[PDB]
């Protein structure tokens, strides 16, 4: 049935569903076909089609995490000790409503967690998140005065895609290499960041340069936040400061070319540490400071 | 009764709160001690080898050796006497050498095995549960704890490693030795070594036994050793409920250096050592010992020279102290290696009130 | 080697009940080697493993008993379970687990001798012991007080089946220091030697008698020993003697 072929599904739409959501609706649906009752046949088969996926991964890593916390659900689920058929039924219908569930998760922080920006203060994103956009974009419909700073952002010009999306809100905005990122630090108040996955120690997992920018707000003691949809925390431990489990090469020292091919092998994914955040804005309440390692000792019993 | 007072040495101005005299050659006590407890003092007292792993063991040998030896009185019940006994050992300990947090947590343990079971079952059959109960008891705890410390430190390492250590900490050596036999990886040891015990020429000589290729440093080498090297491992010996590092002595600066030069450090710790008690300096409890180790002239331990100096008590105005246990910054340690595999040093009591 | 089923089934049945020796846990749960029913390893969930500290307990190599839930029995799974296991089950699934080791035992050193198949061994024996009689200790054990089981099927092999009864038949070292000032001492010794040995009886000195009493399981041997020194003691009362023992 495959888990991958579904994933290959949504390409061109997207932009509403969180993607950790989609590949646990996959899940579930491979799932309630070879019968959810027995746990050696299922579990185990589980198992190995999430280790396949890894396998097949080009650049991703939410997906892990995704199906790890499918994981602990199901763990959860067949504690009542009552019978395997009405379990099992719950279950199910935990895969859509799982998906339901994460719209809503989207409005409480579109209402909630939308406080920090209200009286002009300048912003500076980096790192795409489809929450962060929402919360952009709902702020926009309270008519409150705000200002926006792009940093550019390479992978494969994913700048101009963001600063095309802002263009639909109609709101002023400015590009902003990020060499003279440490120039422009004065007018602009806050920055604020979308993250890839939050890790067991508490540091973000991102994307072409984080680091940097985190270096700098600290240097300039302006505060550095984080938005994300609460489950992206994977069991993944950065422990130095050039080190993760990455799918591209962790700084390729290239021979001697002269036709100009090897070159564009550059850092696309960056950690920055723990002390860094001040504030981490989630659906499950307002939580930052060693919250994500609670949750993940809550989920582990360990 | 035992003995009191004659200190040796200066008291000097500043850091005077622990106790830092006392008993070490042996005249008139009390007719009813088990000389294992003694034995075992004398020997804490004049240690170069322990730290902070080892010791808990030690003392829970001693006491299940204690259990195996006990015999009821035909009087009295089987707990009259015993807790006296217990509080008279507790003391002997404090004063020889100060009790450490896992002694204190062991303490607690058998104070509640003491409370489980009511004084109305025979000798032959409560004893004979007990002492097993407590050999299930250490073995799930500890050496199980550790060998799952070392299964995620395998897994953890990755290829090239180039790392600084320092300690006598039983877990670190068992690491290195699983490194260099049953990994087979391109590991290289530089060992830091300090002056108040001989932590690392132990750990030196342990590597040499195994067959690695070993640095040997010290704690004034550091500005040189750097100019390729990466990892920088440490032992700790307790972390309290504010989170920082209360750990031996030549830690913290290292740390500071690590971090100073790029790469973050990674220390290790059991699911136990964690404490109520609050502290955010050295200068509220520290381990002081007697101004005897700071005598000998470089080298080895027993050389014995007539160089320079040779006097405390004579010199006028002179203080001559050091410290033992240091409480390091929270920030600059990024791995802890618990019972729960990874995490933070911020958590601090999260498994405290998890027991 | 280590192969093959101990019942006559291959896959076990609802409510029937196994032991675990668990290798690795914590995962799912623990897809670990049994040893009641077959080598071939079976799957428990983390989820009916928790009754009431729960990954220290466990671990490696504990004994830990389990109970047959839900078997597919066309390819090969097996679902277990520990919560629904009482009190009253515990030494029962470990005196099972004791009985197929012995079993094992049993037929590992007649594979050793002829130098022959195993599983080939095992097939010849539970067929008239494991599915008529009950379990192939007991009807061992039954063999042994009389022979009626192994009356059945024609054995292929004589001297194996020798050989394990010579077995079915640890050296513990004994002492008597025997100083007798009697009449007739002779004639009392040698009543002696016929029933301490219905073991082993070397002779050395004149007044020293070495004898190494035979153990089945370790402390058996304590229980000989003193009836052997207490028949010596019987022995020389009656004509005017004395033997002393050590």
């Amino acid at each position: 049935f495959n888990i991958t072929e579904t994933y290959l599904r949504f390409l061109e739409e997207d932009t509403e569903m969180t993607m950790p959501i989609a590949a646990i609706e996959a899940l579930v649906t491979l799932l309630r076909i070879k019968t959810p009752e027995t746990a050696a046949e299922m579990i185990n088969t589980i198992k190995s089609s999430t280790e396949e996926l890894i396998k097949s991964i080009p650049n991703s890593v939410s997906l892990r995490a995704g199906c790890d916390i499918f994981m602990r659900f199901v763990l959860r689920n067949l504690h009542l000790y009552g019978d395997w058929e009405n379990c099992k039924q719950h279950l199910i219908e935990n895969g859509q409503l799982f998906v339901s569930r994460a719209k809503k998760s989207r409005n409480k922080i579109a209402e909630i967690g939308v406080d920090f920006i209200a009286d002009d203060d300048i912003i500076l994103v980096h790192g795409y998140s489809r929450a962060v956009f929402s919360l952009l974009n709902h702020a926009a419909n309270k008519f409150i005065r705000f200002r926006c700073v792009v940093t550019e952002s390479r992978p494969s010009k994913q700048g101009n895609q963001l600063y095309t999306l802002l263009e639909q809100k109609g709101i002023p905005v400015t590009l902003i290499v990020d060499s003279a990122v440490g120039a422009v630090i004065d007018k602009v108040d806050k920055v604020f960041v979308g993250a890839e996955g939050v890790a067991e120690s508490g540091g973000i997992i991102n994307l072409v340069g984080t680091y940097s920018v985190g270096v700098l707000a600290h240097n300039a003691r302006k505060p550095f936040y984080v938005v994300t949809e609460s489950h992206k925390f994977v069991r993944m431990f950065p422990l130095s400061s050039d080190d993760l489990p990455m799918a591209g090469p962790p700084l390729d020292f290239t021979r001697r070319t002269d036709d100009l091919e090897d070159a564009l092998r550059g850092p696309t994914i960056d950690y920055t540490a723990q002390e860094y955040i001040t504030a981490l804005i989630t659906d499950l309440g307002v939580l930052t400071p060693s919250a994500v390692s609670e949750e993940l000792i809550k989920m582990w019993y360990d | 009764p035992g003995i009191s007072s004659v200190i040796p040495t200066v008291l000097e101005q500043s850091f005077d709160n622990s106790s830092l005299i006392s008993v070490k050659e042996l005249l008139l006590n009390k007719d009813l001690i088990h000389p294992s407890i003694l034995l075992l003092t004398s020997h804490l007292a004049h240690y170069k080898i322990v730290g902070s792993i080892p010791r808990c063991i030690a003392m829970l040998e001693v006491f299940q050796i204690v259990i195996k030896d006990y015999q009821t009185p035909k009087g009295t019940t089987l707990s009259r006497n015993l807790t006296s006994y217990l509080s008279h050992q507790i003391d002997l300990l404090k004063k020889a050498r100060p009790l450490s947090v896992t002694m204190g947590n062991a303490i607690r343990w058998l104070k509640q095995e003491i409370s489980l079971i009511d004084p109305s079952t025979p000798d032959k059959a409560a004893k004979k549960d007990l002492c097993e109960k407590i050999g299930q008891f250490a073995k799930e705890k500890i050496e199980l704890a550790d060998q799952l410390i070392i299964d995620n430190a395998s897994t953890q390492i990755e290829e090239s490693t180039t790392i600084v250590t320092y300690g006598s900490s039983k877990v670190l050596t068992e690491l290195l030795l699983h490194n260099a036999i049953s990994l087979k990886k391109n590991i290289k040891v530089i060992v830091v070594d300090s002056r108040p015990l001989f932590e690392g020429r132990k750990m030196a000589e342990t590597l040499r036994n195994a067959g690695v290729n070993v640095m040997y440093a010290l704690i004034t080498s550091l500005d040189t050793i750097f100019n390729d090297v990466d990892y920088v491992f440490l032992g700790a010996h307790s972390i309290l409920s504010n989170g920082f590092l209360y750990s031996r002595a030549g830690t913290a600066m290292l740390a500071m250096s690590a971090k100073r030069r790029n790469i973050p450090v990674l220390v290790c710790c059991e699911s136990l050592k964690f404490s109520q008690r609050v502290q955010l300096d050295s200068v509220t409890f520290n381990e002081l010992a007697d101004p005897n180790d700071l005598v000998n002239i470089d080298y080895e331990n027993p050389v014995e020279r007539r160089g320079n100096k040779g006097a405390l008590l004579n010199q006028f105005i002179k203080e001559r102290k050091f410290e033992k246990k240091k409480l390091a910054m929270e920030n600059k340690p990024k791995g802890n290696k618990i019972g729960g595999k990874k995490g933070s040093e911020g958590e601090s009591k999260d498994a405290s009130n998890e027991e | 080697t280590s192969h093959c089923r101990f019942y006559e089934n291959k896959y076990p049945e609802i409510d029937d009940i196994v032991m675990v020796n668990v290798q690795q846990i914590a995962e799912m749960g623990a897809y670990v080697k049994l040893l009641e029913y077959d080598n071939i390893e079976g799957m428990i969930l983390l989820s009916e493993l928790s009754r009431r500290s729960i990954q220290k307990l466990i671990r490696v190599g504990k004994n830990d008993v389990a109970v047959v839930l839900r078997v597919d029995k066309e390819k090969g799974y097996i679902d277990l379970s520990k919560r629904r296991v009482s009190s009253e089950d515990i030494i029962k699934c470990e005196e099972k687990y004791q009985k197929s080791k012995t079993v094992h035992s049993i037929l590992r050193y007649c594979a050793e001798k002829f130098q022959i198949p195993l599983e080939e061994l095992y097939k010849t024996i539970a067929w008239p012991l494991s599915r008529k009689f009950g379990h192939a200790y007991e009807a061992f054990k039954l063999s042994i007080i009389d022979e009626t089981v192994w009356e059945g099927i024609e054995p292929p092999s004589k001297d194996v089946l020798d050989e394990l009864k010579n077995y079915i038949s640890v050296k513990i070292r004994a002492d008597v220091e025997v100083s007798c000032f009697s009449y007739e001492g002779i004639d009392a010794i040698k009543d002696a030697l016929k029933s301490a040995e219905d073991v082993k009886v070397k002779l050395v000195a004149a007044p020293l008698y070495v004898l190494t009493t035979q153990a089945l399981d370790k402390q058996k041997g304590i229980e000989q020993l003193e009836s052997a020194i207490e028949k010596i003691t019987e022995v020389i009362t009656k004509y005017g003697g004395v033997c002393n023992i050590t």
